[PDB]
């Protein structure tokens, strides 16, 4: 329950914050 | 609690990297 939208948050923030950072 | 958090976390981080996306992209403007 917990660890699910926990690794979820990590996932798709880190694959973000990367396109951002490049992008921008 | 497995579904409830997976799909209401979907749109969390959908707020998430909106908020962070145009928080990056305004100095841009400003030193531009």
């Amino acid at each position: 329950a917990e660890e699910e939208f926990n690794i979820e948050k990590g996932r798709l923030v880190q694959t973000q914050r990367l396109k951002i950072m490049e992008y921008y | 609690r497995k579904n409830r958090r997976l799909k209401q976390a979907k749109e969390e981080a959908q707020a998430e990297i909106e908020q962070y996306r145009l928080q990056r992209e305004k100095e841009f403007k400003a030193k531009e």
